[PDB]
């Protein structure tokens, strides 16, 4: 027969395999969905252990050697890259409905058809959220964004603490409005800074109003507060001036060699004070800096830091005024320092930390900034807090930037399940097979929610559908298409008067990645694994 | 131009540049220079002396494009000359369906240049 | 850096791999500590000190070559055969081609100014032999004391242009060449 | 074959990893319930590397153990954490979270969400933070008295408690020595400067608290004196001999007065060298690095005293003692940066070593202890608790406020919230109330220590700590019977109190909310 040398899976076989290892990475990741959906723990190795509910996290550290869930495993991080929340949804509909696209090509439906289905349903689902399933975050200010961060942060380990957390958490993006293009406001997360602790409880994390760097003053005689902070951020180390690689000395009479080993730190020195001849009070570096240097500084009375990480530094000298110098060389051919490059700071005092000291800046002149510490038992449940932290800001951004979300706790899903059924009745074509799968497929999400909560799932998703059917069919029942199901009770409300919304771009993107990656899993028709 | 056995940009360099408000790129390969001309027009110097405006691409706008936090993208858009040479860009949800598309595209593109070859 | 005690030193020292054991320094950091060494066994550490500083001036004394010297074919012979008693050559046999003669041509400069112990020569291809070939552009053919010892031809031996500054050094040196302060084979990546 | 996941990857779920989680904490939780209270015991642990640690606290003795447990890592975390954060109250964090663990295992057993848990979990940290916040009692900071009886409070417990007559003023001392302000506001308290060094052999009462430094070096030559009465210091960073530089110079000599001249040049930059240290008339030379023959001939004939090369940390310690500043370029030497106040320099001979003190100096900000004791081990446990008291210290010096101890406190707050949750209705009450009897570990464990009977003991503190304020009413475990803190007068600063309390719940979050384990695969 064929000489491949390799493994040859045709035919029905392959499909079921493929949809295997898809059910496999949804039921491992299935279990740490919804505001009742329990957190996974996973330990490597060597024995190093983290604390994890996100589904991205959790696909990264685990390794997978099949390639229909290794296209799972990059859907979720793509997802957790444009968008930060719903990485666990968005794999556990792909899987679903690519289990029910299976079942359906099991009745010798060909696969086209049903990616022609999938594909239709996927556009008329996107055109029915953006039509009659978004309300304005317009008249409702300052608390859609509370919401949204509390039903982001629900599931996490700091659930009930939202409204210690979420508040802090929109000033925190509320630090960091910026203007591009003069009309259009943007919130460049990951610009606030977020530090680990190990001390006190949850409650004394602390919201800084001025980024806090993770360093420590060069010298300990140099003081360690300062009233009034004149920051001169720079690029260059501050160690003696070795020549060149290139440049060497020779020297013939000695009388000559003594003075030029003076030079080698005298430029320097110089330098120094040239940096001090203008009053800067702190000064920051990402290079180095010599014990000759650090002298300098603290008998200046002037507190330095070496270095300063890149990001740290570009952060710091944005949101002082101050401008980061790579060289002091001006359009002539002089060294020269400036006092029009200084940032302003109110103050900058190193603060001692549960065990250790850090170095808070506050109240930078040019623009407000802002960085947040969070205090933890130990280390674990400060870096679950850290990534649950971390989506919350996400989720507050895509918020803020696109004025527009949607009921959460499966109202989109059930109304778009219901709207679907509903749907396929316009082409009458046998596609419309798959247009009904795909309906069924969006069914997925508010199951399993009650199912982690251990609820009769079965009646609950029955009284959504059936008032979402009073919705739709009557005009004036309207307001009963803003519905989800509950918890505290195990009953359907009113999630739009409760205060559950999701921004419109986690379902979207969500439905438009798991239909591309079921399209793409789904095409495949037999696999040929060659032997390494 | 990516030049190996000496930093074609130094930090007092970039520094200069920076200063005098112009927008610096670095590391291009050798074997798109012939790309880079025929679409926007510039011409190559290899020489301070012949560096002059008529010998100088222009274009309408230059920007730098983030791709909703998958990457980062240069794109020249406007030349004044326009030449014989488009550009294309994907996207795609993983690797795998990214290439499939770019080798029906490369398909397509090949029907079409047997279409001009022979007119039947 | 240097902000920890004498705990946390000795912890530092046990933990990197086991401890200095006061027996492998070189005349730089057994001079400066200078005092934690007891004075019981004074002259063991300065016969010590003696045969390290012999070894020190017998080194320095073969180390007299600095930086690689080209030759054309006429001396060639003699400086691949008669070049010394103890003392292998390196031989790049180099063009004009740009990427690995000038990659290598960089680098070798380097390495006989971090190493004035071992002879470096470069030649080129056309006069250093009738008609080389000229596609295998690198050649690296390490003389022993006149035989082979090494040889080095094509560009997928060293990697293509993905050569670092260092790992040239373990390439020629795992030929039994002059020891390395490196590890790892591969240079890491 | 054919996989999904890895082939090493193991999967666990359900009820089952709960009580594994629940178990693992009891077991943290089990060795080391006997090393609570003032009639503790010893324990020995067996380093790898071949050392013994006896000790009583209960982070020496978890530091020293390995599991493989997750859970037990995460215990054995959060009591590094209680020990970092505040010193004291390792045992109690430790043990009040593993009970609390015990308790809530029994409501997952009983078809109950872990959610739940963790919120009633919460509110009762809340509730429990609250109510010891409203029972506390200031203290007068200035009163040495008070300051010596909270120090014998936290070191009662403890090796050296028959020493705490003794103790308690090393602590207080050293504490009151480092006390210093900033750069206007941000006081500060570092225990950087406030060295102990353990010096084997001696009386354990001879141990005393310098006023200035002390370190383990020697004069640099025979002939410069080893005592001095009213020292000028002078500290240095750089070397005092001739450095070759960074750059590569290679210097090339044709004449027949060049290498003579050279090595003149060297001498003479020494000597300019010494000269500029000298012409400011120091006294004694402290530096990080070597000295040269020549640097300390010159010195010398200006009757000056060198001491070699001195670690980072202790010419830190020395600056802030005698007041100087540290210089790396000498012709830059101030008048501001020679070190006055040092009341007295001596180079002492202890054993066969040689030790130096910078002692007798005025108005230090850094002390060093000298430690003498009998043993390595003995020592350790003896700085370890002098550790304790210091940061018990510290914690009473930046917070004025006290709480009773031999659990008092723990029984008055359980309390205060089991009456505040009898009002209230839900099926949240029950894991309120079980957070309530949760706190009462504590005071049990004194009891089962002490040897007495717990079920008549406790049973009578808990009937008679109902009414008319007898909040501060606990157990003495010396005579293991009930008494009145007050007149026993054992109280703990509310740091160390509300730190433990909030650790132990929030760690119980932490192990409650899991019930999923993947174990077996690559770092990433
Ligand atoms: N308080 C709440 N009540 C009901 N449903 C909620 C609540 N908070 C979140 N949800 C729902 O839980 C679902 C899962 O979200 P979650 O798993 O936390 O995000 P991710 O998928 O990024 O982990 C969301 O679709 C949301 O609608
Ligand atoms: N004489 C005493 N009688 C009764 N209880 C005491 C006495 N001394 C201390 N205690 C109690 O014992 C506890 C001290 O135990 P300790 O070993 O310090 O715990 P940890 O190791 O967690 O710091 C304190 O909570 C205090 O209330
Ligand atoms: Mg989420
Ligand atoms: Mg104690």
């Amino acid at each position: 027969p064929l000489s491949v040398f390799g493994d040859r899976s045709t035919g029905e076989t392959i499909r079921s395999q493929n949809v295997m290892a898809a059910a496999s990475i949804a039921n491992i990741v299935k279990s740490s969905l919804g505001p009742v959906g329990l957190d996974k723990m996973l330990v490597d190795d060597i024995g190093d252990v983290t604390i994890t509910n996100d589904g991205a996290t959790i696909l990264k550290l685990l390794e997978v050697e099949h390639p229909a869930a290794k296209v799972l495993c990059e859907l979720a991080d793509l997802q957790d890259k444009e968008v930060g929340d719903g990485t666990t949804s968005v794999v556990i509909i792909a899987a679903e409905l690519l289990k029910n696209a299976d079942e359906l090509v099991k009745q010798k439906i060909h696969p086209t058809s049903v990616i022609s289905g999938y594909r239709l349903a996927c556009k008329e689902a996107v055109r029915y959220i953006n039509e009659n399933l978004i309300v304005n975050t317009d008249e409702l200010g300052r608390d859609c964004l509370i919401n949204a961060a509390k039903t982001s942060m629900s599931s996490k380990i700091i659930g009930i603490n939202g409204d210690f957390f979420a508040n802090m958490v929109v000033d925190a993006v509320l630090a960091i409005k910026y203007t591009d293009i003069r009309g259009q406001p943007r919130y460049p997360v990951n610009s606030v800074n977020i530090l680990k602790a190990h001390g006190r409880s949850q409650m004394e994390s602390m919201l800084i109003s001025g980024y806090a760097l993770n360093c420590v003053v060069g010298s300990q005689g140099m003081p360690k507060r300062i009233v009034n902070a004149k920051i001169a951020c720079l690029d260059f180390s501050l160690q003696k001036t070795k020549m060149k690689l290139g440049v060497q000395v020779v020297i013939t009479d000695p009388e000559k060699l003594d003075q030029i080993r003076q030079r080698e730190s005298d430029i320097t020195k110089e330098r120094i004070q040239k940096i001090l001849a203008t009053g800067a009070n702190v000064i920051l570096t990402t290079g180095g800096i010599d014990d000759m240097c650090l002298k300098y500084f603290v008998e200046a009375g002037a507190m330095a830091v070496r270095r300063v990480l890149k990001r740290d530094l570009k952060r710091i000298a944005k949101a002082s005024g101050a401008t980061i110098l790579s060289t002091l060389a001006n359009l002539e051919g002089e060294e020269t320092f400036e006092a029009a490059m200084l940032g302003q700071a109110e103050e900058v005092v190193q603060e001692r930390i549960c065990d250790d000291e850090l170095i808070l800046i506050k109240n930078t002149k040019a623009r407000t900034s802002a960085s947040i510490i969070l205090r933890g038992a130990n280390d674990f449940m400060c870096d679950e807090m850290e990534r649950s932290l971390h989506d919350a800001l996400c989720v507050v951004k895509r918020v803020l930037e696109s004025k527009s979300v949607v009921p959460g706790g499966g109202a989109v899903e059930a109304a778009l399940s219901i709207y679907l059924e509903n749907y396929a009745t316009s082409m009458g074509s046998r596609e419309q097979l798959a247009i009904a799968e795909f309906a069924r497929s969006l069914l997925v999400i508010p199951n399993t929610l009650a199912v982690n909560a251990a609820q009769d799932s079965t009646d609950l998703v029955a009284k959504l559908r059936a008032f979402h059917n009073e919705a739709q069919v009557n005009p004036e029942r309207k307001n009963l298409k803003w519905i989800g199901l509950d918890l505290s009770n195990g009953k359907p409300r009113d999630n739009k008067q409760a205060g559950v919304f999701e921004p419109t771009i986690v379902k979207v993107k969500s439905l438009k990645f798991a239909t591309e990656a079921a399209i793409t899993i789904l095409r495949i028709d037999d696999l040929i694994k060659l032997h390494p | 131009q990516k030049s190996i056995l000496r930093d074609a940009l130094s930090d007092l360099a970039l520094h200069f540049l920076n200063k005098m408000k112009i927008m610096v790129i670095k590391d291009i390969e050798r074997e798109d220079i012939e790309f880079i001309c025929k679409t926007i027009g510039t011409k190559p110097v290899a020489h301070i002396d012949q560096f002059t405006a008529d010998m100088l691409g222009s274009a309408e706008l230059a920007e730098e494009v983030n791709l909703n936090g998958s990457g980062k993208l240069l794109k020249i858009t406007g030349c004044a000359s326009p030449g014989k040479t488009v550009t294309i860009v994907v996207r795609g949800s993983n690797k795998l369906v990214i290439e499939e598309a770019e080798r029906s595209i490369h398909d397509a593109l090949c029907v079409i240049r047997c279409l001009v070859k022979k007119r039947a | 850096k240097e902000l920890e005690e004498e705990a946390e030193e000795e912890q530092r020292i046990l933990q990197q791999s086991v401890v200095k054991t006061y027996e492998d320094m070189t005349l730089e950091e057994l001079e400066d500590h200078e005092d934690e060494f007891n004075e019981e066994d004074e002259r063991a550490i300065e016969m010590y000190r003696r045969r390290r500083l012999a070894e020190w001036k017998a080194t320095k004394l073969k180390n007299k070559f600095g930086e690689v010297l080209e030759i054309s074919g006429k001396d060639y012979v003699q400086e691949v055969t008669k070049a010394g008693e103890g003392l292998w050559v390196i031989l790049h046999l180099y063009k004009q081609g740009i990427p690995l003669c000038a990659l290598i041509n960089q680098h070798l400069s380097g390495l006989a100014r971090k190493f004035p112990d071992v002879k470096f020569i470069k030649a080129i291809s056309t006069t250093c032999i009738p008609n080389y070939p000229d596609r295998n552009l690198p050649t690296i053919f390490v003389y022993l004391e006149g035989d082979i010892k090494a040889q080095f031809i094509g560009p997928l031996v060293f990697g293509g242009m993905n050569l670092t500054r260092d790992e040239l050094e373990w390439k020629l040196s795992e030929s039994g060449a002059i020891m390395t302060d490196l590890e790892e084979n591969p240079k890491k990546p | 074959p054919v996989l999904v996941l890895s082939q090493n990857t193991k999967r666990e779920s359900g009820r089952k990893v709960q009580s594994g989680n629940i178990n693992a904490a009891k077991t943290i939780a089990d060795i080391i319930r006997t090393c609570l209270g003032p009639k503790s015991m010893m324990k020995m642990l067996l380093d790898p590397m071949g050392g013994i640690v006896m000790t009583n606290d209960g982070n020496a003795i978890l530091r020293e153990i390995q599991v493989q447990h997750p859970a037990a890592k995460s215990m054995i975390e959060i009591s590094r954490t209680q020990d970092e954060e505040v010193g004291d109250g390792t045992t109690s964090v430790i043990i009040l979270a593993g009970e609390m663990l015990s308790v809530a295992e029994h409501f997952l057993e009983q078809q109950m969400h872990p959610t739940v848990v963790i919120s009633a979990y919460r509110k009762a940290l809340d509730d429990m933070i609250s109510t010891l916040k409203k029972i506390s009692i200031p203290v007068d900071i200035s009163d040495s008295d008070m300051m010596l009886n909270i120090i014998n409070s936290s070191i009662t417990t403890k090796a050296i408690s028959r020493w705490s007559s003794l103790a308690c003023n090393i602590a207080l001392d050293a504490v009151k020595m480092v006390q210093f302000e900033e750069n206007g506001r941000k006081e500060i308290d570092i225990k950087k400067y406030a060295r102990v060094e353990k010096i084997p052999g001696g009386i354990i009462e001879d141990s005393c608290v310098l006023r200035g430094v002390m370190i383990n070096k020697d004069v640099t030559h025979p002939r410069m004196r080893r005592y001095i009465k009213n020292p000028r210091i002078v500290l240095l960073d750089s070397s005092l001999e001739y450095k070759k530089g960074e750059s590569q110079t290679d210097i090339e000599i044709t004449r027949e007065e060049d290498f003579t001249r050279i090595l003149q040049m060297e001498e003479e930059y020494i000597q300019q060298l010494c000269e500029d240290i000298i012409q400011l008339k120091p006294d004694v030379v402290i530096t990080e690095k070597g000295i040269s023959d020549l640097a300390q001939h010159y010195l010398m004939r200006a009757n000056i005293t060198a001491i070699r090369r001195v670690r980072k940390t202790d010419n830190n310690r020395i600056a802030r003692a005698c007041g100087a500043r540290i210089v790396s370029r000498p012709e830059e030497l101030r008048e501001d940066d020679v070190g006055t106040g040092a009341g007295l320099l001596e180079i002492k001979k202890i054993g066969d070593e040689y030790f130096t003190f910078i002692t007798d100096c005025k108005d230090p900000k850094a002390c060093t202890i000298l430690l003498r004791g009998a043993s390595k081990e003995i020592l350790s446990e003896v700085e370890r608790n002098l550790q304790d008291a210091m940061q018990v210290c510290r914690n009473v010096l930046l917070d004025p406020q006290l709480v009773p101890g031999g659990g008092a406190s723990e029984m008055a707050v359980a309390h205060a919230l089991t009456e505040k949750s009898k009002a209230m209705t839900g099926v949240e009450q029950w894991p309120y109330r079980a957070v309530a009897q949760a706190l009462e570990v504590i005071p049990r464990t004194l009891i089962q220590n002490c040897g007495a009977s717990t079920i008549r003991l406790l049973t009578s503190l808990r009937a008679k700590h109902t009414q008319e304020n007898c909040e501060t009413w606990g157990v003495n475990g010396e005579t293991g019977t009930l008494v009145d803190m007050k007149e026993l007068g054992i109280w703990e600063p509310l740091a160390v109190k509300l730190q433990t309390y909030k650790t132990a719940v929030e760690t119980a979050v932490l192990l409650l909310r899991i019930d999923d384990i993947v174990s077996g695969h690559k770092k990433k």
